[PDB]
């Protein structure tokens, strides 16, 4: 949901990246791609 | 999000972990050393009851 | 100028000897240089004298004194008797600033006394003339 | 490939240089402000003191201000030798210009200048040998800033509160043994106390904060008899041994994975490994055709039971000194006991005045019918 | 931190004085200066 | 932060701590004193309230 | 800290401090190979330019890098060999680390931490004992609780998330009469 | 997080400063630094 994600594709990468935020506030998507853990 | 501020909350985030980690290896021995001294004092305070229950 | 860092112990302990307590103490290629690093610490001390660096800057005397350490001991290619009477003029220096301090502190410290002790004696005679 | 990559690591090299650099600059701008403040004030309050005298006024108490001020400068650990040594330069300095006119005043001065004369001489020289460990040099200083005098005032109350914990810790100990003697302590507890005892004051000597060495200094002097038997050389002998076994626990583990490093090789590599191994594992292991690199696996199966052997015996080596030192409480990393170290000591004595209650109401109870 | 103590000598000075505020009020620095206890 | 503001303020941290660990000692021994004297007060008043008891 | 030190300081503590940050720096996790190399070649760096009069230093400061050298010199042997699982390459790094006395406070503070755990263990399982003799618990709610307690410690080796190679070296490998008790024997069974 | 340290290199060191100042109000930073407890 923010002009960056946009601008890597389409409008609806920023509907997947909102609704990982609404998931859990993209936690698990962070962890997923980059490995670490934001709420330990 | 963005592509600079994550990777900055990303590290901050591993440093507060480190640090936090070192001040709870410290917290955790303070708590154990609260434990012990209450234990003992405990221990002391039972046998002072049996003493003067004997007496 | 390079920053401060750690020394020889020969270099360093003739900065220090050069701390002269008590009142008992007051062209070739080296005598070049040794002239021109003097030259550069009269600057310095000019340069910070005039534009009043030693007041508007937090580490004046400090600074003072690491930066002219920084400039004598930079100069690898110097004699020992030279860097001692450099050294020996930048403390000097110091010394000057450190005295005019002094002079100042002492100034206020007379102007409170002489303040309280005119309260005290001026209430006394009022008190006995009225 | 590899003349380019030098070249952009060169240039990464440079560039980090300048970095460094400039944060070298901001760091010495930090500690020359904070060392300038320092000097500022202790001169300031030196100079408003010895300035308040008026044309007549006994200079006896403003010589003493002056000389108790430069024995705070002086015994400062924060500042470097020469910072102090020209802080009291110029303190003395200024108290001589001042009172220059009595004579008294001005020999005593003159005195005092020419104890920092020899303190100078002597300190420049212990200072700058490079021979000597930083700890035992700075003792060193201390000890000759007592014998010329200049931070006797400074150094008495340290010397005081050092006592004082002495005194505490014998009369904890006392106060133990009489705790088993009324019944309220089983032995087994006595040794848990005890040892916590000892662990709480090597910790303090050691790992605590600030300038702890006046009660090194008393615990060291072993002449000294009142409660040797409390634990005092107990604590002698871990203050001696807790930094060299945990120098010696370290190597004993750099050698463990030196060994399993070299096994590790010996068996993915084989008796080859042994050809190109580096000085340390070959000094570690001194203290053809398939038939021949086969007898050579058979003396590389006893080799690599050696290996494990030795392995065997460090780690059993490091397990009892690990052991024994948690027995006291002193297994922790260095970080951990160092912020521990009050506050542990603070616990002990709480406990040990809750137990001195429980035991004084049980003795006040204790009274005769008759 | 006021504009006398400036005039004396540095800033340094000032941070000397308003340690010593921070501190006491200057009441030790007032004491051993001068003689005079302001909070008796 | 700054270059010499984070310094001026760790001087006066070591200042602040010189000039109040006079001071500091000096409460602590009023504590104790005080500590002490209720205590005193405090076994004496059971004392006598022993003593009128059997009175 | 290096920078800090005055114009007669001692750069022993500086030097103690450069060494905990480059064993900082060296056993974390989540740097590559050739980041970590390139800052502790750069704070070696620093910190040798910075000291280059006191020959006490000097000496010791070269006699690090030259560790480092070692170090990096069976590394890049190490890490690059593809026929090794990561695990292995990772074990095998560790230990390379120790050998060469880098990772040496990390390493001191991750066995402690296992020690007291194991430690932690043999208590609980002891007390597990006298509870089911005490008369507390039952003889099912013993064995249930116990299967618990097992099956908590070996998922806690197994998948979590920190440094728990030290534990599982503590248990796969024993010295004397430690881990030989069943309970330690089922814990080595179940992490094979 | 400041200028200063802008000055003195990146912005990664605004992102590392402010990480300490969060974690403990760079106390550990300045103990270490420095030598200086600024919570004792």
């Amino acid at each position: 949901q923010t002009n960056p994600f946009y601008d890597i594709g389409g409008v609806s990468l920023q509907n997947a990246i909102g609704a990982n935020i609404q998931a859990d506030g993209a936690n698990e998507l962070i962890n997923f791609t980059t490995g670490v853990n934001t709420n330990a | 999000m963005g592509g600079a501020a994550i990777g900055g909350i990303l590290g901050g985030v591993q440093l507060v972990a480190g640090i936090s980690q070192a001040n709870s290896q410290a917290n955790a021995q303070r708590q154990s050393l609260q434990a012990q001294a209450q234990t003992t004092v405990d221990a002391s305070r039972i046998r002072q009851m049996e003493i003067l229950q004997a007496r | 100028s390079k920053t401060q860092q750690i020394l020889e112990a020969g270099n360093a302990a003739i900065a220090q000897q050069a701390v002269s307590i008590g009142q008992a103490s007051q062209l070739t290629v080296s005598e070049q240089e040794a002239n021109a690093v003097r030259v550069e610490l009269g600057d310095l001390y000019n340069e910070w004298r005039s534009g009043d660096k030693f007041r508007s800057e937090p580490g004046g005397m400090t600074k003072f004194r690491d930066a002219g350490l920084a400039r004598i001991m930079s100069r690898t290619n110097i004699t020992e008797a030279q860097k001692k009477e450099l050294i020996n003029l930048h403390y000097g220096n110091w010394d000057a600033e450190m005295k005019a301090y002094s002079d100042r502190t002492a100034k206020y410290a007379e102007e409170v006394s002489q303040v309280r002790r005119e309260s005290v004696i001026k209430e006394r005679t009022f008190r006995v003339n009225s | 490939k590899k003349e380019l990559i030098n070249l952009h690591y060169g240039n990464w090299d440079a560039e980090m240089k300048a970095y460094s650099d400039r944060t070298a600059k901001y760091a010495e701008e930090v500690s020359q402000v904070r060392r300038e403040s320092v000097i500022k004030e202790r001169t300031f309050r030196v100079n408003s003191v010895v300035s308040g005298l008026t044309w007549d006024a006994d200079p006896t108490d403003a010589i003493k201000k002056v000389d108790a001020m430069v024995s705070s400068t002086v015994n400062d650990q924060n500042l470097p030798l020469l910072d102090r040594l020209q802080a009291a330069n110029s303190m003395y300095n200024t108290a001589y210009e001042k009172v220059v006119n009595n004579a008294t005043a001005r020999a005593e001065v003159e005195r005092k200048m020419k104890a920092l004369q020899a303190y100078q001489y002597e300190a420049i020289t212990n200072w700058n040998d490079q021979t000597k460990p930083r700890a035992e040099r700075e003792a060193f200083d201390q000890q000759l800033q007592a014998k010329h005098g200049l931070n006797v005032d400074s150094s008495y109350m340290a010397w005081e509160n050092s006592r004082k914990q002495y005194i505490e810790f014998q009369q904890q100990s006392r106060q133990l043994q009489d705790l088993e003697q009324n019944g309220l302590i089983d032995s087994a507890r006595k040794v848990n106390l005890s040892d916590d005892f000892v662990g709480s004051v090597v910790q303090l000597i050691l790992y605590g904060e600030g300038n702890t060495a006046a009660l090194k200094e008393r615990f060291t002097d072993n002449r000294n008899f009142e409660a040797n038997t409390a634990g005092a050389g107990e604590v002698r002998r871990l203050l001696e041994a807790v930094p060299r076994m945990r120098r010696e626990t370290d190597s004993l583990r750099s050698d463990n994975a030196a060994l399993q490093v070299a096994r590790t090789r010996l068996q993915r590599e084989g008796v080859t490994f042994l050809m190109n191994a580096d000085a340390r594992t070959r000094g570690l292991l001194e203290s053809l055709t398939p038939e021949q690199q086969a007898e050579y696996a058979r003396q590389t199966n006893q080799v690599q039971q050696a290996i494990e052997q030795q392995i065997i015996i460090n780690d059993q080596r490091v397990q009892n000194n690990a052991a024994e030192l948690a027995k006291y409480g002193l297994s922790e990393p260095e970080d951990v006991l160092r912020k521990n170290a009050a506050t542990r000591r603070k616990l002990v004595n709480d406990t040990m005045y809750q137990l001195g209650t429980q035991a004084e109401q049980v003795r006040r109870t204790q009274t005769s019918g008759y």
